[PDB]
RNA sequence: CGAUGUCGGCUCAUCACAUCCUGGGGCUGAAGUAGGUCCCAAGGGUAUGGCUGUUCGCCAUUUAAAGUGGUACGCGAGCUGGGUUUAGAACGUCGUGAGACAGUUCGGUCCCUAUCUGCCGUGGGCGCUGGAGAACUGAGGGGGGCUGCUCCUAGUACGAGAGGACCGGAGUGGACGCAUCACUGGUGUUCGGGUUGUCAUGCCAAUGGCACUGCCCGGUAGCUAAAUGCGGAAGAGAUAAGUGCUGAAAGCAUCUAAGCACGAAACUUGCCCCGAGAUGAGUUCUCCCUGACCCUUUAAGGGUCCUGAAGGAACGUUGAAGACGACGACGUUGAUAGGCCGGGUGUGUAAGCGCAGCGAUGCGUUGAGCUAACCGGUACUAAUGAACCGUGAGGCUUAACCU
RNA sequence: AAUUCCUUGUCGGGUAAGUUCCGACCUGCACGAAUGGCGUAAUGAUGGCCAGGCUGUCUCCACCCGAGACUCAGUGAAAU
RNA sequence: ACACAGGUGGUCAGGUAGAGAAUACCAAGGCGCUUGAGAGAACUCGGGUGAAGGAACUAGGCAAAAUGGUGCCGUAACUUC
RNA sequence: AGGACCGAACCGACUAAUGUCGAAAAAUUAGCGGAUGACUUGUGGCUGGGGGUGAAAGGCCAAUCAAACCGGGAGAUAGCU
């Protein structure tokens, strides 16, 4: 409906870094720790991309200390603040969910340099 | 209602009684013939030999 | 018919 | 309860209704015009339509998507030379429906399906 | 579904009460040729809003 | 999620390996556990240098879910991998001096100070 | 105070400054003007009945027509009727924007559930559902025992078994409203309301206030 | 005894209070908390695992609680068959023996397509009387009514200290039920891609058929929760237990005999739903019908011509409505369904061509190609002009009103 | 113990918790040496228990594909 | 007892892949199994998948799920070797 | 060489489901055990009813077995319905 789409397009953002999955993306998310509001940062491999319009998201998989840790994130969301991509991958697949049970060496892919 | 075996009798039952005694901590368990109160009296006579035998018991140890 | 069959058993109820 | 679903399932497995799918689209665009069942046309009209409108540009790879669907080389070359530059102004809707009557076999409801043709 | 007893000839009319079939009676008159025929439904000719929709 | 005989890692050193959640502790007929809530565990495997043994039936906190926790902007953490933090049963206090892995920030609320105080990330 | 009736149009969702994203739902409400305002010297009550939408002239009846010629407004669809209050009176022909819902913080919608059609037992009163093993033969989604033996000799009245889900009245109480739009024509509520995108809704203030 | 299937288990429950908790109170050998006992109150809730076929019991851990019983110790034309009681075989005992053992253990086919009442829903005819389109009021009936933890009050009262209130308010939880895909997922055999074995298109390439959708990887819309909100109330009336005021019988005393004011999740409302078949058939608005005659048992009678009115019905396009009926939108004065254009989403650099490499293969055109159920438009196709049912203003009596 | 009534006799292990199981204690109602006893490699669609993987068995079911069940056309029963 | 998903001895017997008369697709050859058309409700069967747990379900790992082939390394208690 | 191992034809039915007025008065589906011998099967004979036969269940003896079927004593008898 054009209510819904005109609902939805004053709520974006016209400022989003495109990039395909696989990228080595670093995000940058505001956090409220109480009285305090500090700009953490969050750097991984993009495994998924799901594009609704307002509600699209995008998974960044990052290996911390011990186990991986899976957190998604909502693009036009006021609660992030940066997308910076580090290194551009290049897979040839939407979907990265086949990387979760890879640890280690298996995990690393391909750079685009085109 | 009992365990074991051969008749509805079983079925529609009880026929099995266990008598604890509180201030001791003293259960009998009978589940010998067909009727309770025939097991009642056994239950009674086990009850006062297990009683009696564990006062002798404690008074011999003392 | 020519041939009646053996009826089903019943419950045991024995 | 298929809320906002579409597809007939025609009581049919997926495999013998794109096979029947595919040659009854196939003897529609041989012969012009067919008689059947009225859900098998009404679903036939989705699949000979997108047909038409592959059909509606010439080219190498469209003879080659169009040669995937109806597994034939007359279908394909009654397409794009003579079907193509005779439905070119028209867009869309090259079909048609005629309810005749019901069947004597099964009473089921009868319709010629053609498309906007026959003025020869 | 075993019976206790028979239903009666009244349980069975007022059963069949409702498998009374419905006649259309609609029948239509064609333009061109003024045939009888359904509503939606070409003739046994092919007649179909005056024009020869079968050509046959 | 954290249900009824599921197995977890230890995330602090305090000595136990695998343990075996028994019930989700708070609530009757609850199905599972949540962010921080506190669950019942008996111990499965444990380290020689450990401070509790093998068999030690003792409360516990979830801290890590393959479930998934929800922060309240949309988005949902997901972990590779179950953990919970031992507690003393009467009075939390946990037992282990370093704790590895991250924690959420759900669970920081006036009684888990210490876990979050020793956690390395986030 | 009354009511108003709305189209939903989807759901979306609003982006707090602080953080929390709300689940909203996006209720247009077009010119609920008043077709007739009943009172105690005929009826025994005070109400008033309205209409919202906009007919074409070939679909509205001749009784119809009449009833709107009768006030005078423009035809359209449904009519739905709210009791008043008391506090107020309403006027024949009065168009009742959105601005009733400004200074409201909590409201009840009621609209037609989604039909599910005839529904199980397990889908429609939550059941659950037999072992579907161990020498299980027909009877895995059945709803087993209705009734207790020859004593009662009958199944209870208000037996909760398979039948209609769906296409039911229901009202989802104590909603919040979001943002009131007078420009667009809008409602924002928060949380889900009963029915699909185009179904009719009842917004009527919170009763537990 | 010309047949009533019994135990235990799973699902589904219903009812009584001799009440397990929640609620209102009295006594206490009740300083407070935590208690013991008793009364009213059934509105709601009333465990998870090991063993045993076991009901029960013990243990471990919760809970506010792990209530007692009836309903053929509820429920096998709802389900197993572990145990008890068919046919085989053994251990111990008795009997010379065949055989027997409420002494076990091993294993052993549990049928039925619903005629009637009942229940869950959903329809047709008729009625309410001139008919129809709607809108409701509302009799009556149904759904729900559980509460933990933390904080303020407040470390306050109480208490030598330790410990620790009543009442009131707020937040966050568990279960239940309802609603919806806005987020996260599952499915998505109608969408895309990778690949194995074979066959076909005369062959390469490319594509299709089969082998469980071949194996999988994701994934559009719908459905679904594990996902997200909502609610249990606040308030009023009449009260049970109980606490009372005035107050004689009976100079006192007395909650009662006259009366009055309190007093619970129990009762009726108040929250929501169905509902005028409530044959007691309700109320309001609007639309439509104002043409002649004979026969006569002059009866609320029958028959003929002309007109068919509002509206309904039939057919088609169909639906987040639906087993079938029924309900909603539309039928050319059109956006109801199919098709087409664009966008979105999903799979992911189609085919062809060109270049590098002996080759597999790699790169550019290209983040292309294809897009189902989505959105916004577009009559391109199909919903034809019409025919069918339903009528000439509507009975008797009485009163008030205008003539 | 395929033996055992009392009995779920007692100790230890396994499990958080084990009327089952294992190794014993002998108080053997009513084991016992060819109606054979005790062990025994391998074997068994054998009885029981435990450990790992694995999963809709379950927590708690949800969706989809075909065959019925629903409707129409034709033929058309049965128990009672 | 049927134009019945049952049983019936011997001979010939190919292409690709395969250790193989297994199994997958085909040649020669025979067939589509004497009720169809709709819609895609509850419920029943054969199945497929599934977030998190992995037997907590049940008398009982019953049923389902999982392993599965060739070459090589290595393989414990006990034993009648 | 093996009353050897896995696994087709073949033999039998151990589990669960479908049926259970069934496709059929014992079957089918998905898994099974043996499958070079104490194996299976075709053809033709022999053993028979107080008997035959039995790797032994009191099983089988033409879908009927702790004494088959057919015909006759016999219209047995029945204090029983």
């Amino acid at each position: 409906s054009n209510i819904i789409k005109q609902l939805e397009q004053e709520q974006m953002k016209q400022d989003v870094p495109s990039f395909r999955p696989g990228d080595t993306v670093e995000v940058k998310v505001w956090v409220v720790e109480g009285s305090k509001k500090r700009l953490q940062a969050f750097e991984g491999v993009v495994i998924a991309i799901r594009n609704r319009g307002l509600h699209s998201a995008f998974t960044v998989r990052k290996i911390s200390n011990g186990e991986g840790v899976e957190r998604v994130f909502q693009t036009h969301s006021p609660v992030v603040d940066s997308i910076s991509v580090k290194r551009r991958g290049a897979v040839r697949k939407a979907k990265l969910y086949y990387l979760r049970e890879r640890t280690g060496k298996a995990a690393r892919i391909k750079e685009r340099l085109n | 209602r009992s365990s074991g075996a051969g008749a509805q009798h079983v079925n529609t039952t009880d026929s099995a009684i266990r008598i604890t005694h509180l201030p001791t901590g003293i259960v009998v368990e009978c589940q010998d013939e067909r009727s309770q109160h025939k097991n009642k009296a056994k239950a009674l006579s086990v009850l006062g030999a297990r009683i009696h035998a564990a006062e002798m018991a404690k008074r011999q140890q003392a | 018919p020519v041939y009646i069959p053996r009826p089903r058993p019943p419950h045991p109820r024995l | 309860m298929r809320h906002r679903k579409s597809g007939r399932q025609l009581n049919r497995n997926s495999s013998h209704r794109q096979a029947m799918f595919r040659n009854m689209a196939g003897s529609l665009v041989r012969h012009e015009i067919i008689k059947t069942t009225l859900p098998k046309a009404k679903e036939l009209r989705r699949v000979v339509e997108p047909l038409i409108t592959l059909a509606k540009t010439d080219s190498v790879a469209n003879r080659r998507l169009a040669f995937a669907r109806t597994r034939d080389n007359e279908i394909v070359a009654k397409l794009f030379n003579e079907l193509g530059p005779r439905f070119a102004s028209r867009a869309g809707g090259y079909t048609r429906i005629l309810k005749c009557g019901f069947r004597a076999g099964d009473n089921a409801p009868m319709a010629y399906i053609e498309l906007v043709d026959r003025s020869e | 579904a075993v019976q206790q007893n028979k239903p009666t000839r009244s349980k069975r009319g007022m059963r069949r009460s409702h498998d009374a079939l419905t006649a259309v009676t609609s029948l239509s008159v064609d333009k061109t040729s003024g045939e009888k025929h359904l509503r939606h439904h070409i003739t046994a000719d092919g007649y179909y809003r005056g024009r020869k929709v079968i050509a046959k | 999620m954290i249900q009824e005989q599921t197995m977890l890692n230890v995330a602090d050193n305090s000595g136990a390996r695998r343990v075996m959640c028994i019930k989700v502790l708070g609530g009757s007929h609850r199905r599972y556990a949540g962010v921080g809530d506190i669950i019942k565990i008996t111990i499965k495997e444990a380290i020689p240098r450990g401070k509790v043994k093998k068999g030690d039936v003792l409360k516990a906190v979830v801290v890590r879910t393959k479930k998934g926790v929800r922060r309240p902007d949309g988005s949902v953490i997901r972990f590779d991998g179950n953990a919970c933090v031992l507690l003393n049963n009467n009075s939390e206090q946990p037992i282990g001096t370093r704790i590895f892995g991250p924690v959420t920030r759900e669970l920081r609320s006036e009684k888990f100070m210490k876990i979050i105080s020793l956690a390395p990330e986030v | 105070m009354i009511g108003l009736v709305g189209k939903k149009v989807g759901m979306t969702r609003i982006f707090t400054e602080d953080g929390v994203s709300i689940p909203v739902t996006v209720i247009e409400v077009e010119a609920n003007r008043v077709t007739q305002v009943k009172d105690l010297a005929n009826d025994g009550y005070r109400a008033i009945q309205v209409t919202t939408g906009a007919k074409k002239a070939n679909r509205v009846t001749k009784p119809e027509a009449g009833h709107f010629a009768k006030a005078g407004v423009e035809a359209g669809r449904g009519l739905w009727e709210f009791r008043l209050a008391e506090g107020e009176e309403f006027t024949v022909g009065q168009s009742i924007s959105v601005e009733l819902f400004a200074d409201v913080k909590k409201v009840d919608v009621t609209g037609t559930s989604k039909g599910k059609g005839f529904a199980g037992t397990v889908k429609r009163w939550n059941f659950r559902t037999q072992d579907a093993t161990h020498g299980n033969s027909l009877s895995h989604r059945v709803p087993g025992s209705i009734g207790q033996n020859q004593t009662p000799g009958k199944v209870f009245k208000g037996k909760k078994m398979a039948g209609q889900m769906g296409n039911e009245r229901v009202t989802v109480q104590s909603l919040d409203v979001v943002r009131v739009d007078a420009e667009r024509n809008l409602l924002l509520v928060k949380g889900a309301v009963p029915g699909a995108t185009g179904s009719d809704l009842i917004v009527k203030p919170a009763v537990k206030a």
